[PDB]
């Protein structure tokens, strides 16, 4: 009855996918410093890495917070690690991406209550929303910045 | 695209489910109650195909040149 | 190329005079009388273009480039000259006549260009001749006689010829083109089951048997059983679509072919047998399932 979702991120591949273990992995136990570790291990810079976590760290709290055996894990002593790291790392702590970021930790993103009532679409059509989002906040690109406004 | 297909058949979480191997890339031969390895009952020839619609035709059109080669199929 | 208009003007006339007796070439004889005359107009138009035959190389078996010219009027590729004169053989493969010094005479002026518009003559005459048996021997819903369709099935094969043999080509009545791989296209196939498959089961089944002995003996069949399987299954989808009759018939004919479907699947197992019958029962139970999904 464990039959996980599709990670439809991995189309970066092979350094996405490094990334998103690590932060799996330090959903499970609580150091985090493999994180940094994983992102002095990447090329694509501060844009690219930012999105990449983010990413992750969408996939990892969505596959948490879906699904109803281990809902809201996180704020079971291991927020606190993670947003310890934000406030550490400069990687992600741009305070409208960290405002994005601490708003997708705490269940408090108005993205993840879509109320499509179809409940197979819906998956795919918030995968798409939270991807377009981090693109729109990790891209400083002039052909983002109407859409960004929009 | 292919790789990217060979990318998505190769997560390490759902390629234990055998549900996307009797789909998404796998050969059933796993599946033990089955008629034996013969000429007919690979696994290509019960693949999926495309279904041929004019949507279709108007995206290899776009592909192909159809506004200089082939005109009033493309209008 | 203006050189030609009083050989065309000609033979629309033959054309005429071969099919003013009998005007249907769904029959045998103003076929075989149409076959011949553009045959003969072809072979009288390539003596018409270049000194009695320009020819496929003998060593290739296609079309010649950056073509060099023998003494003995030959038209060979530069790249089989090279690399089949070089040791102790200056002479000819085909006639046998003794080359005195070397390939140095190429033709890059008259042999290019003569390739070029023959293979743009072969191409307008191959679609002169699909359009041809698409048309007007494919005309209303009765399908032509049997060997009028014999002819048709054995003018795909290019047969026995001294060298690798039985290769395949693009439907041509004519016997210089070439794949030096064994192709397998779908033109002759479509075109012919645009009929009720109940008339033309044992024409495709003498056909694959035709292209099991001389083609795909041992190689992956499972490509062209899955041609066979894709061509019948968008046949049907013909028959069906373009048909005019309701849902109701089509489902419970098809629920008939599925409550009444003997198995019998040990008769075309093993290695290599496959009836066209059995390539349609695979095809009508996936069309069955792609209605049932
Ligand atoms: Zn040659």
């Amino acid at each position: 009855d464990h039959v996980s979702l599709m990670d439809r991120y991995l189309v970066h591949g092979n350094e996405y996918k490094a990334v998103r273990d690590a932060t799996a992995k330090a959903v499970l136990e609580c150091k985090t410093l493999d994180i940094g570790n994983a992102l002095m291990a990447c090329r694509s810079p501060k844009p690219q890495q930012t999105a990449y976590l983010l990413l992750a760290l969408y996939t990892e709290v969505a596959a948490l917070y879906r699904s109803p055996n281990g809902s809201l894990h996180p704020e079971a002593k291991q927020l606190e690690a993670v947003n310890k790291f934000i406030k550490e790392s400069k990687i992600l702590s741009d305070p409208n991406i960290r405002c994005f970021a601490r708003s997708l930790v705490d269940n408090t993103l108005p993205l993840l209550k879509i109320r499509s009532a179809n409940s197979i679409l819906k998956g795919t059509v918030t995968e798409m929303a939270v991807h377009v989002a981090t693109i729109l906040l990790c891209g400083h690109n002039q052909i983002l910045k109407p859409l960004r406004n929009l | 695209l292919p790789a990217i297909n060979a990318l998505i058949s190769q997560d390490e979480r759902i390629s234990s489910n055998p549900v996307t191997k009797i789909i998404y890339g796998d050969p059933a031969t796993f599946l033990p109650h089955l008629p034996q390895k013969s000429i007919i009952h690979c696994s290509k020839i019960w693949s999926c195909r495309r279904k041929i619609t004019v949507e279709y035709l108007q995206h290899i059109v776009e592909q192909k040149n159809g506004k200089e080669t082939v005109p009033v199929l493309w209008h | 190329i203006p050189e030609l208009s009083p050989l065309v003007t000609t033979y629309v006339s033959l054309l005429d005079k071969c099919l003013e007796e009998d005007s249907n070439l769904k029959t045998c004889r103003p076929f075989v009388a149409v076959m011949t005359t553009l045959c003969d107009c072809k072979d009288k138009a390539s003596k018409k273009f270049s000194r009695f035959g320009i020819q496929p190389c003998f060593i290739c078996h296609g079309d010649a480039q950056d073509p060099v010219c023998l003494p003995c009027d030959h038209v060979y590729c530069l790249r089989c000259i090279q690399t089949w004169l070089i040791p102790g053989q200056m002479m000819c493969p085909y006639c046998l006549t003794d080359l005195p010094d070397k390939f140095s005479p190429t033709v890059s002026q008259d042999h290019r260009k003569a390739i070029e518009k023959h293979a743009q003559f072969r191409h307008m005459c191959n679609s002169f001749f699909v359009d041809l048996v698409s048309t007007m021997c494919f005309k209303d819903n009765t399908p032509p006689e049997k060997s009028v369709i014999d002819t048709l099935l054995s003018l795909l094969f290019v047969q026995k010829e001294l060298l690798h043999r039985e290769h395949t080509k693009s439907l041509s009545p004519f016997d210089d083109v070439v794949d030096q791989t064994p192709v397998i296209r779908s033109v002759l196939l479509k075109l012919l089951l645009k009929y009720s498959f109940h008339e033309v089961k044992d024409y495709i089944q003498n056909y694959l048997t035709q292209l099991e002995k001389k083609a795909f003996l041992t190689e992956d069949k499972t490509e062209l059983y899955l041609l066979f399987i894709s061509c019948l299954e968008d046949s049907v989808h013909q028959k069906t679509s373009a048909g005019c009759r309701n849902l109701e018939q089509v489902l419970r004919e098809e629920g008939h072919f599925l409550r009444t479907y003997s198995p019998g699947l040990q008769g075309q197992e093993p290695v290599r047998i496959a009836s066209v019958e059995y390539l349609q029962e695979v095809a009508r139970v996936r069309l069955c399932l792609d209605l049932a999904a």
